[PDB]
């Protein structure tokens, strides 16, 4: 997928734009394990998270 | 990654712990606080506080190499508590100066250590020493040679127990045993005669092998068998003679099945007919078993290999003709060196940690609050603010404690307190100036509630018993115990004593063994830790202290 | 175990109850916050809705079902939390210094394969399958022969022809071959005076025609039990000498796989002393690693340590088990305990190890019964299994007395007890140790 | 000298006498070669040490022996 | 460089088709004339049989 983050985000609304990259829902928690976040609110406004399945 | 995700992946995600709380609210309350939509206010709020707690649990699982990085550490434990500097290895004191003595070959065999034999006291018991020294007695040694005496001599004070040093070192000189024998081969040299010169050479002193730590967990052992005696800073010994006695000794070779056998092994030669060309090293009556005694000073084979190409050769190899050696064998077809060094252990840190955190209030939605600071709500949303305070301090802690364990589970150096606790709002955000004219106050509150006060300690807050459990716990690592409370002491100098105790475990070990004169004799501190002082007695430049 | 976090919900609203108060109820004056999250009940009380929540009937007010709510919540980080430090220790164990739980040994024993009616003398390969019951994982455990043989028909005439011994397979060339099993000992010297070519501590029993065993290793999930008499008959079966094939006996030794908490019960000791014999209960302690027979280690007294005539000796007392009562282990033995100790000693220490003395202590007991004379001896063998664990179990070098009143009287059977005047060699409130001895308790 | 008594001596004569009469079982020198034999002696498993192994044909140790009209052979 | 070993290997392996064997290394000769005596002694394996028997003048 390789999802951008905008201002003002939030995880369930990643996924959600995840998951219409993938159309496969993306369920919050396996991109913070996947992208090595620390606490659930790491991306900063410009950064890509990467959504595989 | 030893992280615990996969394993609680399916009970940190939100929905069953919504559940959770929703049930709970369900059983607590049930005919007062009856519809739960998601557009009560009260349960936006319990769902938010829901996603922190969500997010605390999401920090609280990976991963055990990055929980436990500290900031800038390199490794997560000392390197110093790594295995052979921890009591796995020790500092010599069995015969085991002998593997402590054969591996200064980089900047020789066979060290003999005893005691004196049952005289030779000083009349109101120490120790002899004995060494060969093969490939130190050279031609670059007049000068040299003192200066390996006085490393010798450093040694000797580097490892020297509760008493009686050694009196005795004994330089032993050589005999220049160098036999004759004939060989015969079939096909294809200066090799061979290379090869027989390093089985001579290595028939004569016992045996040294030194593996590497991998090398040697490879042929099928443990580290705790490893990992045993000396720090070797090369190889790891296994050996165990004593070719040196004190009658000579008959060194003696040679049979069918036995001695002679490894002759053959250089893959050219067939049968031989061995003589002993020199009259020195006298020959026991038996030549067909030929035992030949020395007399307390150990043989060398021919000296230089260019004196084992005189005229008359001492190694004549026929074909069928003349089979002549040349210095080809001297200067190579003859190294077989290599040399073995360890760094001793390092794990690796990563440091994924944080200071970040998100309180409610700015999850909740914009219509509430992130309204700006004491300017424009008016005391009924400010009631909210304070509402959601311990709140968002309850959701912080764990953070703060978080944030610790890495220095809560620390050997070296200890905090000085319980757990965490931290402040849970920051500058350039609106929380702080809105609780600002008591903020002061009760992080005070949380925080005093958390340390161990350094001076005049905790009464009843069992924080000081606390730390000394903390203290028992780690101790119980290193096969200790924590010293008991003293009912007659002061606690704070008692409780520098044992974190101490605790901070010195590798080294502590050492000092039973081998006193020297630099230090506070760290068995004497082992005592000075088992009972509370610690006036001088750990950080050990200072005199004046509990003197034994 | 140890935990790396207390205080539960109930230590939290302590906290929290300690926290609120700082609070202003805002907009209002004069009035704590913590009276908002108090409100109707007390701590305690709503502790104890915490632990138990029916104690409310559907209701509180809301803040405080929030607040336990939260609380619950919270307890599941907590949880994840309290699980570091085991985790730590064990990290410590295994990355750094290589430390692991030692794999199992395999089995061994011998069958002794009893010939045919009349046949011939039979020759038997090395690694014959010899069948060993099922498992207790479900996959056939087979043992294998060590090494070849012949089976002729030897039989054993009782302890015709040996020195102490006899047969009824006397022939030439009677290739014979024994299984022994006998106990430990010290090493003795037979001459075995016949001659083949021209015909004619104690032992647990024998064998004929037999040959020794090991687990061929495929699988497991045993190793924790020996194999009890379970082998009948074998793989592929030749009808050529097989009337019966037995083991009479167990399995040598499994020495199964042993726990973590084993391993690190075997890894606190070898950091406490670095395989060496260097004071005291390094000695105690790698001592008893080695020689399970031991049951305790005793030292000598301290003013016997703080003598001028600096001993030389390094005596400790070692007392056995028996493997009965007041045991007391042969001395062929001991002496070898101590070479084998010396060479992880330092230099100039050369300990030695000594049987312990037995004094046996009496006391009589003057004592009612509840509800005649059983009592008296169900009560003496009570009393004197507890005092000597080295019998069973795996004590104290004195006895006390009121330690012993309150061990009598407590005794379902025992109604009241008299008089319990103590003798050794006479005065009841007393207690008796020297540290050369052991004592003991008869009556 | 043995391992670990009388034994050795019969198991190394069996093993000894095997090897030099190959036309026993298997498909040699017509020579006895002294250290050839030594090395023999002692790389079998039970031998710990030898001391003294006098040849005897006819009675000097360090020699061989061979003809070109006979067969050697040896016995102990 | 044994190209002039791994020439003998070459005539060692023919030889070994006509039941001979290359002759051995001689430590005191010189080797191209040695090298060209092997050679042409594999060269004439059919030859060399008969010349045991019925010498020409």
């Amino acid at each position: 997928a390789l999802v951008s983050v905008p201002d003002l985000a939030s995880l369930p609304l990643l996924a959600l734009s995840a998951g219409g990259v993938l159309a496969s829902s993306v369920d919050y928690l396996s991109l913070a394990w996947d992208n090595d976040l620390d606490n659930l609110d790491d991306f900063q406004t410009g950064d890509f998270l990467r959504a595989t399945k | 990654e030893n992280a615990l995700f996969p394993a609680v992946k399916d009970a940190i995600v939100f929905d069953a712990l919504w559940q959770q709380a929703h049930e709970k609210v369900t059983a607590l309350s049930g005919e007062i606080w009856t519809d739960t939509g998601d557009h009560d206010p009260g349960v936006t709020l319990l769902q938010s506080a829901t996603w922190n707690c969500s997010d605390l649990s999401y920090r609280a699982s990976l991963s055990l190499n990055d929980l436990l990085t500290h900031q800038d550490q390199s490794t997560l434990f000392p390197e110093e508590f790594g295995p052979e500097q921890v009591l796995t290895c020790n500092t010599v004191t069995a015969e085991d100066y002998r593997r402590a003595l054969l591996d200064v070959h980089s900047s020789f065999s066979d060290v003999s250590l005893t005691q004196e034999p049952k005289e030779h006291r000083f009349h109101w018991g120490n120790l002899w020493l004995s060494l060969v020294p093969t490939r130190y007695t050279q031609s670059l040694s007049p000068e040299n040679l003192a200066a390996v005496e006085q490393c010798l001599a450093e040694f000797l004070a580097a490892h020297r127990n509760l008493g009686e040093v050694v009196s005795r070192i004994t330089w032993l000189q050589p005999a220049t045993f160098s036999p004759r024998m004939t060989i015969e081969l079939a096909d294809n040299i200066n090799q061979v005669a290379a090869q027989i010169y390093q089985v001579t050479d290595a028939f004569l002193r016992p045996a040294v092998a030194r593996y590497t730590t991998e090398q040697r967990r490879a042929l099928g052992d443990a580290d705790d068998a490893i990992f045993e005696g000396p720090r070797l800073k090369h190889g790891w010994q296994q050996t165990a003679p004593s070719q040196i006695t004190s009658g000579g000794y008959v060194l003696n070779l040679g049979p069918l099945v036995n001695l002679l056998l490894a002759i053959p092994g250089v893959a050219s030669l067939s049968t031989l007919s061995v003589d002993k060309g020199d009259g020195h090293i006298t020959a026991v009556t038996g030549d067909n078993l030929r035992w030949q005694v020395a007399d307390g000073y150990y043989p060398l084979l021919w000296g230089a290999p260019p004196l084992s190409l005189l005229a008359g050769d001492d190694s004549p190899l026929t074909l069928v003709r003349n089979t002549l050696e040349s210095e080809a064998m001297a200067g190579y077809l003859t190294q077989a060196d290599l040399i073995v060094t360890t760094p001793t252990v390092l794990p690796a840190g990563r440091f994924r940690d944080q200071t970040l955190y998100i309180p409610i209030g700015q999850r909740q939605p914009e219509c509430y609050a992130l309204q700006q600071p004491d300017t424009v709500i008016d005391d009924q949303t400010r009631a909210v603010h304070q509402f959601l305070l311990p709140v968002d301090q309850l959701l912080a802690d764990g953070t703060a404690e978080l944030a610790q364990l890495p220095t809560l589970l620390a050997f070296k150096n200890r905090g000085d307190a319980i757990r965490g606790t931290r402040w849970p709002y920051t500058n350039a955000m609106v929380q702080q100036a809105i609780h600002q004219p008591y903020a002061k106050t009760l992080e005070a509150i949380a925080q005093q509630d958390a340390a161990i006060f350094t001076q005049d300690k905790q009464p009843v807050g069992g924080n000081y018993a606390r730390e000394l459990d903390f203290l028992q716990y780690l101790l119980g690592y290193f096969g200790t115990q924590r010293a008991a409370l003293p009912l007659t002491l002061d606690l704070p100098d008692f409780l520098a004593t044992q974190r101490a105790y605790l901070a010195q475990q590798p080294a502590l070990g050492y000092d039973r063994i081998n006193i020297r004169i630099d230090q506070v004799s760290a068995l004497q501190k082992r005592i000075a830790a088992r009972i509370g002082l610690d006036s001088i007695c750990f950080a050990d430049n200072p005199d004046l202290g509990q003197l034994p | 175990t140890f935990l790396l976090e207390p205080r539960t919900g109930k230590g939290l609203l302590n906290l929290m109850a300690k926290y609120t108060e700082a609070v202003p109820f805002a907009g209002h004056t004069d009035a704590d916050w913590k009276d908002f999250w108090m409100a109707g009940c007390t701590l305690e009380a709503l502790s104890d809705i915490y632990q138990y929540p029916g104690l409310a009937e559907k209701k509180l007010p809301v803040q405080q079902a929030f607040l336990l709510a939260l609380l619950h919540l919270l307890e599941t980080p907590r949880a994840m939390l309290n699980t570091v430090p085991a985790r730590h220790r064990s990290l410590y164990y295994r990355d750094l210094l290589g430390f692991a739980p030692r794999a199992p040994q395999p089995d061994s024993v011998a069958v002794s394969f009893t010939l045919q009616r009349n046949s011939s003398p039979y020759a038997l390969p090395a690694g014959s399958l010899l069948d060993g019951g099922q498992d207790s994982a479900g996959n056939s455990i087979t043992y294998q022969t060590d090494d070849s043989l012949l089976i002729t028909g030897q039989q054993l005439e009782q302890l015709a022809p040996e020195l102490y011994l006899g047969f009824s397979g006397t022939s030439a060339q009677d290739t014979l071959s024994l299984y022994w099993s006998v106990r430990a000992s010290s090493a003795l010297d037979v001459t075995w005076w016949y001659y083949q070519g021209t015909k004619w501590q104690a032992v647990l029993a024998n064998a004929m025609t037999a040959t020794l065993n090991v687990a061929q290793a495929i699988d497991d999930s045993h190793f924790s039990q020996p194999l009890p008499a379970n082998t009948i008959n074998q793989l592929v079966t030749p009808v050529a000498a097989i009337s019966d094939v037995r083991q009479p006996l167990p399995s040598v030794g499994g020495q199964p796989r042993e726990t973590e908490m084993a391993m690190l019960q075997r890894a606190a000791p070898r950091i406490a002393h670095r395989q060496r014999a260097i004071t005291w209960n390094n000695m105690r302690s790698l001592l008893m690693e080695h020689y399970p027979e031991i049951f305790d280690v005793r030292f000598p007294d301290v003013d016997k340590l703080s003598r001028l005539p600096a001993l030389e000796v390094q005596s400790l007392m070692v007392i056995p088990d028996g493997r009965a009562l007041r045991p007391a282990l042969s001395n062929g033995r001991l002496s070898r305990m101590a070479q084998w100790l010396s060479q992880y000693t330092s230099l100039w220490a050369a300990p030695t190890l000594k049987n312990p003395k037995y004094i046996d202590v009496t006391a009589r007991y003057r004592v009612t019964f509840v509800v005649p004379d059983y009592g008296y001896r169900q009560l003496a063998a009570q009393l004197q299994h507890d005092y000597m664990p080295w019998a069973t179990d795996r004590p104290g070098n004195q006895v006390d007395y009121y330690q012993l009143l309150a061990t009598l009287q407590q005794s379902p059977l025992v109604q009241s007890v008299n008089a319990l005047v103590l003798s050794h060699d006479t005065g009841k409130p007393t207690s008796m140790e020297t540290q050369s001895t052991v004592t003991a308790r008869d009556d």
